[PDB]
């Protein structure tokens, strides 16, 4: 039994004709319905898990930390850049 | 049991230099890193004149003997806090050294905030971080001024929360609210790298010492 | 152990005297486009422009020659109680130093 | 409940007082450390004030005795054509050698500044240093 | 904070000029808190409703607790004379049994 069968079974057992599908009955996995950004960020002793916890954007700044370190090694160490075409930056 | 916990936490405070931080630095070592170079006389703060050896043709020079005494106190304080498993947060707004300071904090095992500091981060932490957020036990200010030449907001806000602050203070900085001021050069890359190394070696030694102290006392309980 | 007072008296920076129109050797540590950030042993680095001649030669780590003007660029403006500093030194890039 | 008053007292005094009143039941972990190894100065707020009238700072201009000789060398010959290297901790510039020889002659007992200035130039000329008396 | 008591010192009902009512309503409340054992503080709370101004001031003052030194727990250590802006206060140390002979706000 899979997510596809579950959604089909719920539609048979609880027929709803509401036009908006967010308002219809749902038996989904908690990961989908519940906001993902609500996870504990520190332990029992109160010490945060990530060294950038106190910035308030630990994941944005952890990513900007990695990309800035890569840039420094490439600049220190020292062709066409269009390895990929028909692509866009993620929104 | 109770005796062992008392030994782990009370014995370190009975020695003047339990972690032997004196060896890490020397007046000669500080002079190599250009830690005695200050801003021009025009940029001088009135509360920094005690620490200034003199004015060498317009450039204030920082007495490296006062720096050695003050740095000894600051490094010793930073070690006992790390020994007791306290949280240490490195703070700076100099963008040249943002990556170095974040790399240092990660190496030590501590925390860094080198980005824009949000108003209320410390005085309104529960709203920003959550109900039970544990605030830092020590804030180390590698730079005490922001990029508009004003005191970093966390200097006043750390006093409001009664958090001790170990800060590097230069001739234009205001050391009055810094708990453990370390007079020295903050602009030169060689000076900042020396300070970052000292705080990282000091913190790593204290954390290792705590592990060893716990193993010795713990082993005695069965033995 | 030598004292700080002795170290300062015999320091290369103390020997230089005034830094106006002096010659010093610098090292390029950071390059952004045609702007070279050069450390000449002082508190603040300088920022020069890549010369048209032998532009490719000025890479990171390359030692160069400079003519200092100020160790720190600072000036007080009307209505200010302290000097305004740009946290930078002033120098004129003369060219590469011969390795010899 | 705390004392967010950073203009009266210090973090240590405010923490000491809050415990005496009865509001803070547990010592902070940094407290005992501060008690045993306090800073040289107490961290209390002070409002920076300006100096008025005839009040002046207490900063000694750093001028060694070699500077009298160095000033003459720069005025007569300018800066040595060799470039200063401020990265070598033991660098000896053309001017610093001039001041070392000028001192040696002065130890012998020569009392005339003019004698010491022209004799030093001759000694360095024998060494082979190229001193140009550039008035321009 | 059951050991702390709160007292009111001033309550102003001030009206400004905002489009919501043309002339908006405002309540500014000054309160003081203390445990009667040396720790005390004061704060100002402002709101549109008086009850809210009480809560804001009352909980703000608990974050600004001064500690006042009492000689033998009943009086000040020495005479105190000061001028805060245009208001002069002149306090005097007194023996036991003298009581509080002061401005009604100072007694509180
Ligand atoms: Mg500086």
């Amino acid at each position: 039994f899979a997510e596809e069968d579950i959604d089909r079974a719920i539609a048979y057992l609880f027929p709803s004709g509401l036009f908006e599908k967010r308002a219809r009955p749902m038996m989904k996995h908690p990961e989908h319905i519940f906001p993902k950004q609500r996870a504990t960020q520190w332990g029992e002793d109160g010490r945060p898990f990530h060294f950038l916890f106190y910035t308030g954007k630990q994941s944005y700044y952890s990513l900007m930390h990695d990309v800035y370190g890569k840039v420094m090694q490439l600049e220190k160490h020292r062709a066409e850049s269009r390895d990929l075409i028909g692509s866009r930056w993620l929104i | 049991g109770d005796d062992f916990q008392s030994r782990i936490l009370d014995t370190p405070l009975q020695h003047s230099d339990f972690f032997n931080v004196k060896e890490l630095f020397s007046v000669k070592s500080l002079f190599e890193a250009r830690v005695h170079l200050g801003h021009k006389a025009g940029c001088r703060h009135r509360f920094m004149e005690p620490y200034i050896f003199g004015n060498r043709l317009g450039q204030d020079i920082i007495d490296l003997d006062q720096t050695a005494l003050n740095l000894q106190l600051a490094l010793n304080f930073t070690a006992h806090v790390a020994y007791r498993k306290g949280i240490i947060l490195f703070v700076s707004r100099n963008r040249q050294f943002s990556h170095l300071i974040e790399t240092t904090a990660q190496a030590c095992g501590e925390y860094a905030h080198t980005r824009y500091f949000k108003g209320g981060l410390l005085t309104n932490a529960q709203l920003l971080f959550g109900p039970s957020v544990r605030l830092p036990d020590l804030i180390i200010f590698l730079h005490t001024l922001n990029n508009v030449f004003e005191p970093h907001v966390a200097v006043r806000d750390a006093a409001k929360m009664n958090i001790p602050t170990v800060g590097i203070v230069d001739t234009n900085c205001n050391p009055c609210l810094i708990t453990y001021p370390i007079p020295g050069n903050d602009d030169s890359p060689q000076a900042i790298q020396l300070f970052c190394k000292l705080f990282r070696t000091t913190i790593n030694r204290a954390k290792e010492k705590r592990r060893q102290m716990e193993a010795l006392h713990r082993l005695q309980s069965p033995k | 152990v030598e004292s700080f007072a002795s170290m300062l008296r015999h320091s290369p920076l103390t020997q230089l005297g005034p830094a106006k129109d002096k010659l010093v050797i610098g090292r390029i540590f950071h390059i952004v486009e045609d702007d070279l950030y050069i450390d000449f042993g002082g508190k603040f680095h300088c920022v020069c422009k890549r010369p048209d001649v032998d532009g490719e030669k000025y890479q990171r780590g390359t030692r160069v020659r400079l003519r200092l003007l100020d160790l720190e660029l600072t000036s007080r403006f009307l209505g200010g109680t302290t000097d305004t500093t740009i946290l930078e030194a002033d120098a004129v890039l003369l060219g590469l130093q011969e390795i010899r | 409940a705390g004392s967010r008053l950073e203009t009266v007292g210090s973090v240590f005094s405010r923490t000491r007082d809050l415990m005496r009143a009865g509001v803070l039941k547990e010592k902070p972990l940094w407290y005992d450390i501060y008690k045993a190894f306090p800073p040289l100065r107490e961290p209390v707020f002070r409002r920076p004030r300006l100096r008025y009238g005839k009040a002046k700072a207490d900063i000694q201009d750093i001028f060694y005795q070699e500077d009298q000789i160095r000033a003459k060398f720069f005025a007569t010959y300018g800066s040595g054509q060799k470039a200063f290297d401020l990265f070598n901790p033991n660098f000896k510039s053309t001017c610093q050698r001039f001041v070392e020889k000028y001192t040696e002659l002065q130890n012998l007992g020569e009392t005339d500044e003019e004698k010491l200035f022209v004799e030093t130039g001759k000694a360095l000329l024998a060494e082979g240093i190229i001193l140009r008396r550039v008035r321009e | 904070y059951e050991d702390f008591d709160t007292r009111i010192l001033e309550v102003r009902n001030v009206f400004n000029m905002t489009a919501k009512e043309g002339r908006k309503k405002s309540v500014r409340v000054l309160v003081a808190v203390g445990n009667g054992n040396g720790a005390a503080g004061f704060a100002i709370g402002k709101a549109a409703d008086r009850g809210d101004a009480f809560r804001k001031a009352k909980n703000r003052a608990i974050h600004y607790l001064h500690y006042i030194e009492r000689y033998e727990g009943h009086t000040i250590f020495h005479d105190i004379s000061l001028r805060f802006k245009r208001t002069q206060i002149r306090m005097k140390k007194q023996p036991r049994g003298y009581g509080l002979r002061c401005h009604r706000a100072i007694i509180t």
